[PDB]
């Protein structure tokens, strides 16, 4: 199984150097892209009943 | 101790009207139980909902009080519902037994058949035909014969003194259901068997069960309705009292024999409960 | 010793992984938004109920108009509904009725359906003579089609049971690119939103990101102790969910290359089946084995709310384009719309 | 209220609604089985008998009765993502040959056929999916095992086993280790029949087993059993 | 391909019988729901009848009702009309015309070729193409205008307002479905704007095979009206 293991190498290899950026930094992404898209999510906030479809 | 017969013949039909209406409910909140064999089930615990809650009470304040005070036209009104709507039950019983009998005799093609539209036509069937077999005659039996024969202290029915129309109505009745009944559950039993046993034992000792409560309940006031018309003083009101009583006892145990017997409405039953 | 040789070598980059991956975690998701306020309670309730499916429910989709979603049930019938009216708009038979998966194109000409029979149909919805054709058979899978999306009208991404995703051209029937790596059975796909990657989990407990156009495993995201049975991507495109069979949910990230956080309650034993977003992402929903829908709120880890309609095991559910409604399907043989 | 074009699609979508019911209906009156064994088990010969990638799906009518019969060892795939796709199959069909009672896997050395077909059957019967199903098993290669059981015995594969090498008491030996697998005993049931060479005993036991199993079915529906 | 061909004209004594025929092939006929649409000679087009798909839903224009019986035979493939006490308002060219009815559906797609019938001798939504003949120039955008008595704007947002034109010696066409939507097959030079009662149909850069006569039709309510119809020439 030389093939798998070489292969199972050079996978682990490019999955290493790939760039990591800081947890911090992404967690504070997902929270502004939350904060940016809070107002046009309709489940987040009810919408009034004449703008829902299903509602009306 | 007059007032303590009311309270337990009240808590009976509290009984009654609880079971069958946790029956209705059973078949409305369990999805798993909207079947076709259980459309005769709910018709059935609709039967004796209205034996519970009306039939009762008012046979309650009549043998407390000893007469029927309310009048004459509420006794008719009350003579036509009770008959009516037990003869009904008992039709119900009929065609849960027929429709047993097709569904094991012919398991392949039988239930390929049976619609809702065939449950529809015989739940209304055994209902059209109590009602046919037992108002009439109930309300018009005095204008017939032109006089009310019955004493306005009493309630009961005018002919129940002729003999030819008691038998009639008795053997239509009870006499006719029970032994088509005894026959088709007899063969529902030797079919159960397992031609290629637990499961004959135990539909077996069902068969018995419902059997003999049909039996032990309805069979004494028949008797005592073809006794009756040929000599007239031979019971006495209380004995009479019993025969009555037990009738409703027997809509009282229904939801017990019928419904418990399937496991899915005990599971529903007891969740219920709490 | 060359076999225990590369073994030792890949374990030492396992070790080089975990420790590049332990040194940028400085804080963690739950430190951060610790100041933000909750979502507070949310109560959706059944606006819709599509009857007419006679056996479980397995797939559903939404059409990109937010209006018309497609059913795959066990009975052989594709359904095309329209969740305004609950009108019946198209029912496909299928040649087979195991299916386990069912797409509609963003274009809405096509739909896709696949399962136990090891083939992706592609059915055609605008025909001239009125009617739905089979416009396309992609066979090549060796194992159970699990899951299957649209990249347009022509390029369509499958997940199967034999360990594999394949990217096929429909036009000509032909595996273009075949997605190797994964050494158990992959249960579900997720496409970017810019389509250029997409995220499978798979029964190895694992889930990898893919370019779609090299055709090479960019990311290996491991964690849950059991079978990934659904995946789902963040909207903006840098983070995805996972539902597996351990009761949790988990949301990880692309660019930080570990788990971000952890959605579980001791109430909760059941596996997940199914995983979506909300349209701002801030909602996570999650379909269960114990007949219920848990909403999550996703960037403070709280049960948000319980959608709680369904007699069966939840088997699928979605969130329309414009984040209007979320469609639950479950093996009670109902669709609810819910807002 | 509707439109003119809303109208007739509310119309067009109650003919779909009617066409559902029909073909739910049709699909209704068929009896669906699952057929499971192991490999080289007699799968196939009982295939052809009934009949006279992916999963192979065989139909056949026997007596005014229809049968679909699903075939799924072509699936390569772990089972439990699957197996709860045939929850409610009317029976499952289980082939087991006698004659591997003796021959070692050639997949995996030193491990017997019988005793993986055992832990195939014990996987299945006691499956959580399965609690209600009942099980037809089908006891193949019975003149083959009758020619190995006078040369080899039944112990080389069943130590503690204390009858003799005649062929009735060995397949009687192997048929109540095969029902003793059923943990659950009280709610469903197991039959049990040999094989026969072009006889066509197979199709006439699936369908009287199929027809107790139906009866079962209508006693527990009606509130009997 | 999609085909209905019309059988069964002819010349008919008046208050005689006739029976027209339209034979379909090449499309699922038993989804389609049929119109038969009449044609006198020097006038535009006037919706005679209507049979749903599975015939479960059957409506006619008020000056055929009773006299004329509309029909359709779906294992043959066949629609039939039914034509009794024939006056001789009735001379006209009669088209069979398929229309499907779902979401994003586009009715009135196709249309026969059509049989000509020759007989010798209040609350209806109005709609009004003001403008007969308008003279036009290849390359030059052009805009025709259709007015109705009623809003054709429903309350599910849909308008319905249908665009044919039809070719000189040829069938009727599908061009515009519900205002704003283009057909099949269609040029997307051609365009639809309407709000609520006045409509437009706008055609930029015309070519010579868009001369002929364009009609507006609304499928509001019925009867289904249409337009007097507004002629394009060259020069
Ligand atoms: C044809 C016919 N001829 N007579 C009668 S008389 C009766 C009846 O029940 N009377 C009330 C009563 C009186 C006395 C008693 S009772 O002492 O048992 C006590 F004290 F009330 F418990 C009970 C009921 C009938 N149902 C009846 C019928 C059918
Ligand atoms: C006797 N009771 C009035 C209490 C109930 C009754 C009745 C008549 O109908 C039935 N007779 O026997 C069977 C049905």
């Amino acid at each position: 199984s030389i093939a798998q293991a070489r292969k199972l190498v050079e996978q682990l290899k490019m999955e290493a150097n790939i760039d990591r950026i800081k947890v911090s930094k992404a967690a504070a992404d997902l929270m502004a892209y939350c904060e940016a898209h809070a107002k046009e999510d309709p489940l987040l906030t009810p919408v009034p009943a004449s703008e829902n479809p299903f509602r009306e | 101790e007059m007032v303590f017969i009311a309270t337990v013949t009240g808590s009976l039909s509290l009984v009654t009207v609880v079971g069958n209406i946790l029956v209705m409910l059973s078949i409305k909140v369990n999805r798993q139980l909207q079947t076709v064999n259980n459309y005769f089930l709910f018709s059935l615990a609709c039967a004796d909902l209205i034996i519970g809650a009306f039939s009762m009470n008012l046979y309650t304040v009549y043998i407390i009080k000893g007469y029927w005070p309310l009048g004459a036209v509420v006794c008719d009104l009350w003579l036509a519902l009770d008959y009516v709507v037990s003869n009904a039950s008992v039709m119900n019983l009929l065609i849960i037994s027929f429709d047993r009998y097709f569904c094991v005799t012919k398991p392949l093609t039988y239930p390929a058949r049976r619609t809702t539209k065939m449950a529809g036509l015989m739940i209304a069937a055994a209902w059209v035909l109590s009602f046919v077999l037992w108002a009439p005659a109930i309300l018009f039996w005095q204008f017939v014969v032109g006089k009310r024969t019955v004493p306005d202290n009493q309630c009961f029915i005018q002919f129940l003194s002729n003999p030819a129309v008691t038998f009639g109505t008795a053997i239509a009745a009870f006499y006719l259901p029970v032994v088509i009944m005894t026959v088709l559950y007899i063969h529902i039993s030797l079919a159960s068997r397992s031609r290629v046993a637990a499961r004959e034992r135990k539909v077996t000792r069902t068969i018995f069960a419902i059997l003999l409560a049909f039996i032990l309940t309805w069979t004494p006031y028949n008797v005592m309705v073809l006794v009756n018309t040929f000599c007239q003083s031979c019971i006495p009101d209380t004995v009479w009292s019993i025969g009555y009583w037990l009738c409703y006892v027997n809509s009282t145990i229904n939801p017990a024999c019928y419904a418990l017997c399937n496991a899915t409405f005990k599971k529903t039953f007891r969740h219920l409960l709490l | 010793s060359e076999l225990d040789q590369l073994r030792q070598e890949a374990e030492q980059l396992k070790n080089q992984i975990r420790d590049a991956r332990k040194a940028c975690a400085d804080a963690t998701l739950s430190q951060i938004t610790n100041n933000i306020d909750p979502v507070g309670r949310i109560q959706m309730r059944t606006r819709r109920t599509l009857r007419g499916h006679l056996a479980k429910i397995y797939a559903m989709h939404w059409g990109t108009d937010s209006r018309l979603l497609v059913s795959a049930s066990q009975d052989g019938k594709l359904i095309i509904w329209d969740s305004y009216t609950t009108n019946k708009v198209h029912a496909i038979p299928l040649r087979s009725s195991w299916v386990m998966t069912c797409a509609y194109a963003p274009s809405g000409n096509y739909v896709a359906c696949g399962g136990l029979d090891n083939i992706c149909s592609i059915y055609n919805l605008k025909t001239r003579e009125g009617n739905v054709r089979v416009s396309r058979e992609l066979a090549g899978h060796t194992g159970y089609l699990s899951c299957c999306r649209f990249l347009d009208d022509n390029q369509i991404v499958t997940s199967s049971g034999d360990t594999t995703c394949a990217l096929w051209d429909i036009e000509t029937g032909q595996q273009t690119t075949t997605f190797t790596g994964h050494t158990g059975d992959v249960m579900s796909l997720s496409l970017a939103p810019d389509t250029r990657l997409f995220v499978s989990g798979a029964c190895d407990a694992s889930a990898k990101l893919w370019d779609v156009r090299e055709g090479m495993c960019r990311q290996t995201f491991t964690g849950h102790e059991s079978d990934i049975n659904a995946i789902c991507f963040f909207p903006n495109g840098n983070a995805f969910a996972t539902g597996s069979d351990d009761a949790t949910c988990r949301l990880f990230d692309l660019r930080a290359d570990q788990e971000l956080m952890t959605y579980s309650h001791d109430n909760i034993i059941c596996g997940i089946t199914s995983v979506s977003f909300s349209k701002s992402g801030r909602l996570l929903l999650a379909g269960y084995d114990d007949f219920n829908c848990n909403v999550w709120d996703a960037l403070k880890a709280d049960r948000a709310g319980v959608l709680a309609g369904h007699d069966n095991r939840v088997s699928c559910l979605g969130v329309t384009d414009d984040g209007m409604a979320v469609a639950t399907g479950s093996w009670d043989s109902f669709l609810k719309i819910w807002n | 209220t509707l439109s003119a074009e809303d109208k007739a699609a509310v119309e067009r979508s109650k003919m779909i609604d009617r066409n559902l019911r029909e073909d739910g209906e049709k699909a209704a009156r068929e009896v669906k089985l699952l057929l499971l064994g192991a490999g080289e088990s007699g799968k196939n010969t009982i295939v052809k008998q009934m009949k006279i990638t992916g999963i192979v799906e065989t139909h056949f009518t026997f007596k005014d009765l229809h049968f679909k019969m699903f075939d799924v060892g072509a699936q390569r795939s772990e089972r439990k993502k699957w197996i709860h796709c045939f929850e409610g199959v009317t029976a499952i069909i289980f082939c087991v040959a006698l004659s591997d009672y003796d021959l070692v896997l050639a997949e995996d050395e030193e491990m017997n056929r019988m005793h993986a077909s055992m832990k195939l059957f014990d996987s299945i019967c006691n499956n959580k999916w399965f609690t209600d199903t009942s099980i037809i098993l089908f006891l193949n290669k019975k003149d083959l095992f009758e020619e190995k059981i006078k040369k080899s015995p039944l112990t080389i594969c069943y130590p503690e086993y204390a009858g003799s090498n005649t062929y009735e008491e060995a397949a009687a030996y192997i048929q109540c280790q095969f029902e003793d697998l059923n943990k659950r005993k009280d709610t469903k049931e197991i039959y049990t029949h040999f094989t026969c060479s072009t006889d066509t005993k197979n199709v006439q036991f699936v369908f009287d087993a199929v027809t107790d199993v139906i009866i079962k079915n209508n006693l527990k529906d009606c509130g009997l059993f | 391909d999609v085909q209905l061909v019309e059988s069964g004209g002819g010349l008919v004594q008046p208050g005689g019988s006739r029976k027209l025929s339209c034979s379909a092939s090449g499309f699922a006929f038993s989804s389609f729901g049929m119109h038969w649409v009449r044609q006198a000679p020097e006038k535009g087009l006037e919706w005679v009848a209507y049979i749903s798909s599975g015939s479960g839903t059957i409506y006619y224009a008020d000056t055929v009702k009773g006299r004329f019986t509309i029909s359709r035979d779906d294992p043959k493939n066949t629609l039939f009309l039914q034509m009794t006490s024939l006056r001789s308002e009735d001379t006209a060219m009669y088209y069979c015309v398929r229309s499907i009815y779902y979401y994003g559906s586009s009715p009135f797609d196709f249309w026969g070729q059509g049989t000509t019938l020759t007989v010798s001798s209040g609350s209806d939504i109005v709609m009004t193409q003001a403008t007969s003949s308008v003279p036009v120039t290849p390359g030059e955008s052009v805009s025709i205008s259709c007015r109705s008595s009623k809003s054709l704007l429903h309350s599910n947002g849909n308008t319905y307002l249908y665009w044919f034109l039809q070719r000189p010696g040829q069938s009727p066409q599908l061009l515009i479905y519900r205002m704003s939507n283009l057909a099949s097959g269609v040029p997307d030079r051609f365009s639809g704007s309407g709000s609520g009662t006045a409509f437009t149909l706008t055609i930029s850069r015309l070519e010579a095979e868009d001369v002929g006569v364009y009609y507006c039709m609304q499928h509001l309510e019925y009867p289904l009206t249409f337009g007097a119809g507004t002629k394009l020439e060259l020069k």
